RNA sequence: GUUAAUGUAGCUUAAUACAAAGCAAAGCACUGAAAAUGCUUAGAUGGAUAUCCCAUAAACA
């Protein structure tokens, strides 16, 4: 009786793993391979559907729901960003693209791929879309700078990437206004590499900064204009630019993809795979 | 025997009943403490 | 065409890249342990005395998706954080969290008793319906 | 009144950030008892700084 007892598995199973994860003297698997004024005011209204009798009876009668879609907006402005940031971590978009630096988004960044009018394909964080379904400009919805990248899109030098379209001098949301500085280009994933990791990427401008340096010429159909580095780009105008918002998804090959290597890029299509008696007595067996 | 209405009532107020035990408990476990 | 030239070898850097095709690998140690670790995602659903969290955490240890009646948002709609219901509505938020994260595919083991409980049935109901996957794919060798 | 205690919910310096948390405790079902398990129940900042403090309760009194 002395002994303590879990009385689950799972609970000795989860404190062994938590006890696993920190570093003991004995070996383990990982060394080897590694505001309130609103609170009171909020349980209040806490109280209130507590004593709800209708809430209680549907409890007890087991038929009770809730709206997902209420849940998602009050959860996105109340502890969004912070999951935000897992994500883009979590695929080493800050790795990638800041050489390690971090930084907690703000803007609710959201962006969505325009299906024709009818509808338009959401852009998630570590979403997948397909390239047939990204032929076109994605719609934005948040001076600002807006960005696009290929992160693993370039097909010849690890480090570099590719912009899709880049916005400078972006007036508040509207992004029509945003200076053209890179034509768009359909994505154009090399064949067996799997999924390219696209982000996009909002800055926070202090001041209006012309990116001569950075305008490309409309239309732009090269690649070795295209190949650029987000560190240097980024370390240039890091006095004016402060990341604030993220949107990332993944994207495999596909039909469109062989249309836009040949028929805008005009080069072939890129294809990978990983890839996993006596002097003769003296050589054989035999002897 | 007890009709289905009179179970679900009964049932409210045995919730009820079990919080008021409830509640008696942790004020009479303090008291002896006390 | 000057265009035309291209790499020998692609350089694709994005860590989910092998673990979205199905090529990336998976723990195949701890045989001695159970249970197994061929999984690259793993349900983890921790009931409280007074809140219900189900979490999603990869290989490396890190919570990808995570949902917990303790946030605001649920539980202003939801009536009791511990209930059967919870667990669906739970299941149903983590699977619109999974959603929201992109993640599709992931690994529940439950124990016997956490099993047989109805509350964990219904949440994988809820979570078979929105289409998060409580299989993962087998590894490409 | 002098000394002194002692004031997020049984416990915790959990927390003041994205939650007032985790743990203990509770009804019923399941019949050796217990434990386990399913389904369910109730809750706190009696209080501030960004130490006094009023309340409380003691030795002095």
């Amino acid at each position: 009786e002395r002994l303590e007892k879990y009385r689950s598995f799972e609970r000795y199973r989860r404190r062994a793993e938590q006890e696993a994860r920190a570093p003991h003297w004995w070996r383990t698997y990982r060394e080897h391979f590694v505001r309130t004024q609103k609170l009171l005011e909020r349980k209040h209204f806490l109280r209130e559907l507590r004593a709800n009798v209708e809430e209680e009876r549907a409890a007890r009668l087991r038929t009770a729901s809730i709206p997902l879609e209420a849940v998602r907006a009050e959860w996105e402005r109340t502890c969004g960003p912070y999951h935000k940031q897992r994500l883009a971590e979590y695929y080493g978009l800050y790795r990638d693209l800041f050489h390690g630096a971090t930084f907690v988004p703000w803007v609710p960044l959201h962006v969505a791929y325009a299906v024709g009018e009818e509808d338009l394909i959401p852009v998630y964080h570590g979403n997948e879309v397909t390239p047939t379904e990204a032929s076109r400009a994605p719609e934005v919805t948040y001076l600002w700078t807006l960005l696009f990248i290929n992160l693993d899109g370039h097909l010849l030098e690890p480090d570099a990437e590719y912009v899709h379209w880049l916005l400078t001098n972006i007036p508040s949301n509207r992004v029509a206004e945003g200076q053209e500085t890179c034509p768009y280009l359909p994505p154009f994933p090399a064949r067996g590499s799997g999924f390219h990791r696209f982000a996009f990427l909002l800055f926070k401008q202090d001041k209006p900064i012309n990116f001569s340096e950075d305008t490309r010429p409309s239309p732009c159909y090269q690649l070795a204009q295209r190949t650029f580095r987000t560190f240097d780009f980024y370390k240039r105008h890091q006095e004016a630019m402060t990341p604030a918002g993220l949107a990332f998804f993944q994207c495999r090959w596909d039909d469109s993809v062989t249309h836009t290597f040949h028929q805008l890029l005009d080069m072939r299509e890129p294809v990978f795979e990983f890839v996993r008696l006596r002097y003769l007595d003296r050589y054989r067996d035999s002897h | 025997e007890h009709s289905p209405e009179e179970s679900e009532r009964r049932a409210l107020l045995l919730k009820r009943w079990a919080l008021f035990k409830q509640q008696e408990h942790e004020m009479e476990r303090d008291a002896i403490r006390s | 065409k000057e265009n035309e030239a291209v790499a020998p070898e692609f350089t694709n850097r994005n860590p989910r890249n092998l673990e979205l095709l199905g090529v990336a690998r998976k723990e195949r140690g701890w045989a001695t342990v159970w249970p197994n670790r061929e999984f690259w995602h793993r349900l983890r659903v921790v009931k409280t005395q007074h809140h219900v969290e189900a979490f999603v955490e990869h290989l490396n240890g890190q919570v990808v998706v995570s949902a917990s009646t303790r946030e605001w948002a649920i539980k202003k709609h939801l009536y009791s954080t511990r209930n059967v219901v919870a667990c669906e509505s739970i299941g149903r938020v983590l699977a619109q969290r999974c959603l929201e994260a992109g993640i599709n595919f992931m690994v529940y083991q439950p124990t016997p008793w956490e099993a047989s409980s109805d509350s964990i049935k219904r949440l994988q109901n809820a979570m078979t319906e929105s289409g998060v996957m409580l299989r993962e794919p087998r590894r490409i060798y």
